[PDB]
């Protein structure tokens, strides 16, 4: 019997945050049923590194941090340790030797309609390359020079957010591949997510 | 549509005397988002100054911006002969950016 | 010195489309915006349009409404510019500019300038 925390519910919803307001859904004390997502799943690019996708239920980790994302298909491969590109460098980054799964599935349907969606922005042109797992929520006119402008854009002072300009008739690599980065956490705290 | 009237073009300046070029803002604009880049006679231009902050990159520091608000000046305490070129004061503050009035400077 | 090269001269039927290519190399052409100004023969230059490669923003002068589109290309690190229904008087060299700069927070001024792209609208 056991139970089932709403992993499969947060996985599917009309609206997954953005690339920078990416959700931080902690999970504990639940038998997260991964069989649905690996044993029998239609979820492309189910590339999980840190532990083999098979027999993943056998593994217990201390805090499952399901992530929510909408990123262009080309940038899907940018969700990896370091890699390159606007993802994982100016955005949610995954630390080296990170343990977890990356489930990226095409989402041309399910809330991806004509015209660049108001939500599902970029997050680029920040001061540094960011650190792994740190949320970047605050939005401020990004400084690209010495003079600090006083809150209105122009040249430099770039707005650090950019709308994903996709239509439901884009190519193959441009359709938003809704991806979740299931961030395992094997630390010195008691393991909570176990079970078949 | 910002208009930057300047010191009259074709103003005579030669090495051995101080040279000065100036363009005045239509309304006093932020100084650090200006900049005067000169176009050589038959080449692409290159940045020299912006808000009087930096030096004249690739040019001796005789070039130097100055002024506040509308009236910005580029002083050349001792002009040099290679600078027969058309300067103009870039304006990259507010969205509209003005780039043409003909602030020519000749040498000899 | 950072290379900003562009396509050679183009001769185009007045009232047609043009595609001015400006490739930026030697520096990170992702954190740098791009700026286009037109210089004819004898009259001082003015906007064509300016874009931010990363920020997805594009502008242009009020005299170039719905007739200038400036498109980016990160894959080849180039800035493309299209003048639709360009007037017969548009015969001029079409420049491209950007800050010679590297890093997330990088230089402010417009150091590097393109070699220019002579554009002629001839019968």
């Amino acid at each position: 019997i056991t139970n089932l925390c709403p992993f499969g519910e947060v996985f599917n919803a009309t609206r997954f945050a953005s690339v920078y307001a990416w959700n931080r859904k902690r999970i504990s004390n639940c038998v997260a049923d991964y069989s649905v997502l690996y044993n029998s799943a239609s979820f492309s690019t189910f590339k999980c590194y840190g532990v083999s996708p098979t027999k993943l239920n056998d593994l217990c980790f201390t805090n499952v941090y399901a992530d929510s994302f909408v990123i262009r298909g080309d940038e899907v491969r940018q969700i990896a340790p370091g890699q390159t590109g606007k993802i994982a460098d100016y955005n949610y980054k995954l630390p080296d030797d990170f343990t977890g799964c990356v489930i990226a599935w095409n989402s041309n349907n399910l809330d991806s309609k004509v015209g660049g969606n108001y939500n599902y922005l970029y997050r680029l042109f920040r001061k540094s390359n960011l650190k792994p797992f740190e949320r970047d929520i605050s939005t401020e006119i990004y400084q690209a020079g010495s003079t600090p402008c006083n809150g209105v854009e122009g040249f430099n002072c770039y707005f650090p957010l950019q709308s994903y300009g996709f239509q439901p008739t884009n190519g193959v690599g441009y359709q938003p591949y809704r991806v979740v980065v299931l961030s395992f956490e094997l630390l010195h705290a008691p393991a909570t997510v176990c079970g078949p | 549509e910002i208009v930057l009237t300047q010191s009259p073009g074709t103003l005579s300046l030669s090495p051995g005397e101080r040279a000065t070029l100036s363009c005045r803002g239509s309304q006093s604009v932020r100084s650090s988002y200006l900049g005067w880049y000169q176009q050589k006679p038959g080449q692409a231009p290159r940045l020299l100054i912006y808000g009087a902050s930096s030096r004249a990159t690739g040019i001796p520091d005789r070039f130097s911006g100055s002024g506040s608000g509308t009236d910005f000046t580029l002083t050349i305490s001792r002009l040099e002969p290679e600078d027969f070129a058309v300067y103009y004061c870039q304006q990259y503050g507010s969205s509209p950016w003005t780039f043409g009035q003909g602030t020519k400077v000749e040498i000899k | 010195q950072m290379q900003l090269v562009q396509s050679g001269p183009e001769v185009k039927k007045p009232g047609t489309s043009v595609k001015v290519s400006c490739k930026a190399s030697g520096f990170t052409f992702t954190s740098s915006a791009v700026q286009w100004v037109r210089q004819a023969r004898g009259q001082r230059l003015e906007w064509i349009g300016w874009i931010v490669v990363g920020s997805g923003n594009t502008d242009y002068a009020q005299q170039f409404q719905e007739r200038v589109t400036i498109t980016r290309d990160m894959s080849t690190s180039t800035a493309y510019m299209e003048l639709s229904s360009l007037g017969s008087e548009d015969t001029a060299v079409y420049y491209c500019a950007a800050p010679n700069c590297s890093g997330g927070s990088c230089y402010d001024g417009f150091d590097l300038w393109g070699q220019g792209t002579m554009v002629t609208v001839s019968s």
